[PDB]
């Protein structure tokens, strides 16, 4: 018998993770920004000014070197402020927020489109139907329609 | 038995100074009320307008029960010989 | 040579419409691997941190077979042949690390015929993706639904790894189960940080700050890393089959042109004899 | 009550005098 | 609540993500983001001979694994 | 036993100062009981109309022992001799 | 040695005072559990109705400890003299 | 030397008062066993059924508490004539 | 020099109302023993019987500070005259 | 019914102790409203500028009890003869 | 002047209800001991081995203090007198 | 009606005394200030100094109030008679 | 005017019951402090020996107040009359 | 009008149990500054350096408050009557 051809590599160490220091010194000024969609990323390490997330305890912001905390992200949008005083908004379906003491983010979602391509004309045909779903009593649609208003309410709010 | 009224007229300020170590607690309340605002306001600023109300109510009445307390010191003061 | 030459004309004909059906299949398979290899720029992020939960050091298989009662391994096999020797290679892997507590749930159909014919028993179901669709987050959760029927101890999810046009190798993710993982968290959590495997990270803030986390969301953090290491294993194998059946196909007409040169020699070779 | 006030109002009178009888000697 | 009515996290997640495509606006987005919510997949067991399927996880999400 | 019996005037109002020292403790009960619909409210505002009912009960049953506590520092001074 | 019994009035009011400060205090018991009610509901509405129960029940009973106390001040006010 | 031993008879009413402060204190603790228990059984409702027993053994305690302190004032008002 | 030796006969029961004050504060101790219990336990239902006895001896020591208080005040008015 | 009317100077000065000990305690107010603040602006540096107006409010108030505390207490001793 | 020295025999009894009320707030502070072990061993259970020896002596010396306030309330009756 | 004027001189020291007792209460409020000061830099280093201003204003002006109380305990000491 | 000099020698035996009522309160404050540390340890352990100095340093100069809270009331039974 | 000025030499020493009584409420201030900076600490060690002094500040300034507190005790002894 061939003595076990086969040496599978692991998947897991082709992605170079960050590697968490307690840190002796100096802070920084700008975060490193990475945000995944499902496989996809959309930023690379951007360097970032300040990230603005969403949880279900409530909203939370986070300036370069925030403690330490990973922590859900409730379905909202997810708001990005670069150095020049710009911004960027993402709507997201939930995920997680991984934050290093060293300006390292990682946020990996399930999805994350700009609120710019979301209309408010294609979402005030939603809101209603999601509400007599949530009207209709049987679990298997109120149950849909919640969900779909708990994403849905914060881009109402937001898009005004 | 043998009866002595007497009046003492100092103990119209004693008093006064008890009361008055009950002005500053409600200090407390006021601020609590403020405060649970602001972590509010921070956790979610588009609530920010309808809790408002709430914070002026509880501080209403937290500086009322002070006034009133207040309201005892001074009249425990002035208008009693 | 009436027999023989129309049976050399059949064969000829034969070869030359094999020939461009096999060439519609390379268009057909490369229309489909240039849209996918956009992945490739976009590659390499997203597990940047889900290993640091779930990764450890190589933990050998003649220890871990009695340390555990049911394992579990999922391969991530194509809905269509003609790859090369990705099926046949997983299933090789795994009649190399046949055990006695092993169960297999599959993806695709070639894990439906050879399976069930080298493991009888051990092997479950399968999980089909007929690519119409690319692949969900939700497929992967259907997948983690289906491993989650199984009591296991720990995931060998095996998959195809595209390193390149050329280099489609294997690989591993070995998730463990939610009850010896937050064990395990909680003993690396006290301890100092001290890596004992060169390539592996130090990650004591990250288990400490899972500390802080809530019992319900702890869970949700192992499923959807768990749920996105099968994704992109999912997706590695899409990319990996595309990129190997090109390959395949290639050498399918290297081989065709080498028997047709010989059915066109030997008809005009017979065809000059029955002249002469 | 005017008949119990009437003589206390001689009670306390007799003990004004006797007091400023004792203090203003030792006063 | 969707919690006690038992559906997983990450049905959640995918429904969210169902109604994000929903309402989201035409072009190049969408035609690549509908992708990662259709549902196209299967279970299917191998029987002494013929294939049959595993109907007890369901795909669509409405409904609850039993 | 010789036996002295003494109404002392000015106690009337000490006890008064004692008692109003003891009306502005429930202030921490009040601000509390709106320092949570807040948070309450920025935690989940969809019951944010399910709760205040159970807030305004909390406000209303401690300002009515500051109030029965106030009542005692009035109905010592005014009705008492 | 010499006998003299004394009978001071007024401290059939000072106490009253003292004990009119213990009625504030229980505010505090009652904002706890109401404010904790908001909470809990906040975090998990499902079980909104399956603590209400012991909301009333620590409310009751710490409104009975400050009814106890207002009844040391008020059968202290009265009925004593 | 001389040695006058006085009795007050008011001292049967002042330290009633004292110990009817002290009352209330336990209150807050009823209090905050019920929304530990609110608290607790919201972050997880399995456990509300392990948990009810130190909820109600932690108020019966807590509660003798104050009774012992109502006994007191009971036993210093009316059998201390 | 005058030597005037006063036995007062009713500051045996003013102590035991001070004392009394201070037998209440321990119940919060015990509450916030059990209060802590059940969240712990929410927090790790794995760890339930490991923290139990910890909760009780928080509350078997509270309580007998408490104990000691409740045996001076009890102990200034049945042996002391 | 004899009637001593008598005048203690010393309650000038006792009473106003008895206020001087309830000023410091609003400074609690007063640093849990800028701790909110703290903690919010670290919650969200973006609404740094729009909670300040809702901490010097909330604190100027619950200072504002801390000045009629001190009133009373320079108001019981020099002018208060 | 006249020098009146005045020997008050029931001064041995007043303080000690004053030091008997300090005796039960180091109770919280046990209990906040045992309540914090209680709280980290559910946060880090392979902990709960090296931060019992904290407890046990953060238990102890705060009892101590208690004991010390307690020794006056017995050093102060049946010794005093 | 007899008229007693009495000074009690020692109560120049007394209330400096009951002032004192209050002296401590706002080291809570700078300890509390400066406590969330390190957690909201612990939380967000880069707001810590846009921070740092407000803790040091509500270090003050709580201490500020503690110096009345004080400057009230060396009021009643060194100028009253 | 007339002028008595009258000296308590029970003083001495009441100030000691009011500053021992203060002896138990660093304990809170001590207890605080060890929880504390467990806390942090649990968040991170691997700090917990870096942490301890700073929990000594908050026991001795937090329980070193309660001796010198405990010395006068030591300090004015023994040498003083 | 009659002139009694009396001089109790014992209120020397009532007034230094009071001020002692609160030397002691300042130590729940130190721990609070220490156990913050723990837990800071432990949430970013990397700025374990940068909170120290604030730390050792807010200490500082909540021990100097029980110095001057102290010292209103000590120097009511001493060189007072």
């Amino acid at each position: 018998q061939d003595p076990r051809k086969f040496f599978p590599d692991n998947g897991f160490r082709f992605f170079d993770g960050p590697e968490d220091s307690f840190g002796d010194g100096n802070i920084p000024a700008q975060i490193i920004l990475t945000l995944t969609r499902q496989d996809e990323f959309i930023l690379k390490q951007e360097p970032v000014a300040a990230i603005t997330i969403r949880t279900n305890e409530g909203e939370m912001g986070v300036l370069a070197g925030h403690e330490y905390t990973v922590q859900q992200l409730a379905p909202g949008i997810l708001e990005v402020e670069y150095e020049g005083g710009k911004k960027d908004q993402y709507v997201i379906s939930g995920g997680f927020a991984h934050v290093n003491d060293t300006g390292v983010v990682d946020i990996n979602t399930v999805e994350a489109v700009p609120l710019e391509e979301i209309d408010h004309e294609k979402l005030a045909k939603a809101l209603e139907e999601a509400r007599a779903k949530s009207q209709s009593p049987d679990e298997a649609v109120r149950i849909q329609g919640e969900i779909a208003l708990e994403i849905f309410e914060p881009l109402e709010a937001a898009l005004h | 038995a043998i009866a002595y009224e007497v009046t003492v007229n100092g103990a119209n300020l004693i008093g006064a100074g008890m009361a008055a170590s009950g002005v500053g607690v409600p200090a407390i309340g006021v601020a609590m009320c403020f405060s649970s605002y602001m972590l509010a306001a921070a956790r979610q600023p588009n609530m920010s307008a309808k809790l408002l109300p709430y914070c002026i109510l509880g501080f209403a009445l937290s500086e009322a029960l002070a006034l009133f307390t207040l309201l005892i010191a001074l009249l425990e003061l002035f208008v009693f010989s | 040579g009436g027999g023989t030459i129309r049976f050399w004309r059949e064969k000829l004909e034969g070869y030359k419409k094999y020939h461009q059906i096999v060439k519609t299949i390379k268009m057909v398979t490369l229309a489909k691997y240039r849209q996918t290899v956009v992945r490739t720029r976009v590659r390499d992020q997203t597990l940047r941190y889900t290993r640091k939960a779930l990764d450890a050091k190589t933990q050998d298989d003649q220890e871990v077979i009695e340390k555990s009662e049911c394992l579990l391994y999922v391969p991530i096999t194509t809905n269509r042949g003609s790859c090369g020797a990705l099926n046949t290679n997983m299933v090789r892997y795994l009649q190399e690390v046949e055990n006695p507590k092993m169960t297999i749930i599959s993806v695709g159909k070639k894990a439906l015929d050879a399976m069930t014919k080298v493991f009888q028993d051990t092997y479950r179901r399968t999980i089909l993706n007929d690519m119409k669709q690319a692949m969900s987050f939700q497929f992967a959760a259907y997948v983690l639904e289906h491993m989650n029927t199984v009591p296991w101890d720990r995931a060998q999810i095996v998959y195809n790894r595209y390193h390149g046009a050329a280099s489609q190798k294997l690989a591993i993710f070995n998730l463990p189960k939610f009850e010896d993982w937050k064990q395990k968290l909680e003993e690396d959590s006290a301890g100092d940080g001290k890596i004992e495997e060169d390539g592996l990270l130090q990650s004591l803030p990250m288990k400490t700050a899972l500390g802080e986390l809530e019992e319900t969301a702890v869970e949700d953090f192992y499923n959807f890393h768990s749920c996105l290491a099968v994704l992109n294993a999912v997706s590695e194998n899409e990319l990996s089959e595309y990129a190997a059946r090109i390959v395949a196909v290639e050498n399918q007409l290297g081989n065709i042109t080498g028997l047709m040169q010989l059915a066109d020699y030997t008809y005009n070779k017979t065809r000059k004899e029955l002249i002469t | 009550k005017e008949k119990e006030a009437q003589e206390m109002a001689v009670v306390m009178e007799k003990l004004e005098k006797e007091i400023q009888e004792w203090l203003k000697t030792m006063e | 609540s969707w919690r006690d009515a038992g559906i997983s996290y990450l049905r959640y997640l995918s429904i969210v993500t169902r109604c994000i495509h929903e309402v989201q606006k035409e072009g190049p987005l969408l035609t690549k983001n509908v992708r990662f919510s259709t549902i196209g997949w299967k279970s299917l067991y191998l029987d002494h001979g013929a294939t049959k399927e595993y109907t007890a996880i369901p795909a669509e999400l409405e409904k609850i694994p039993e």
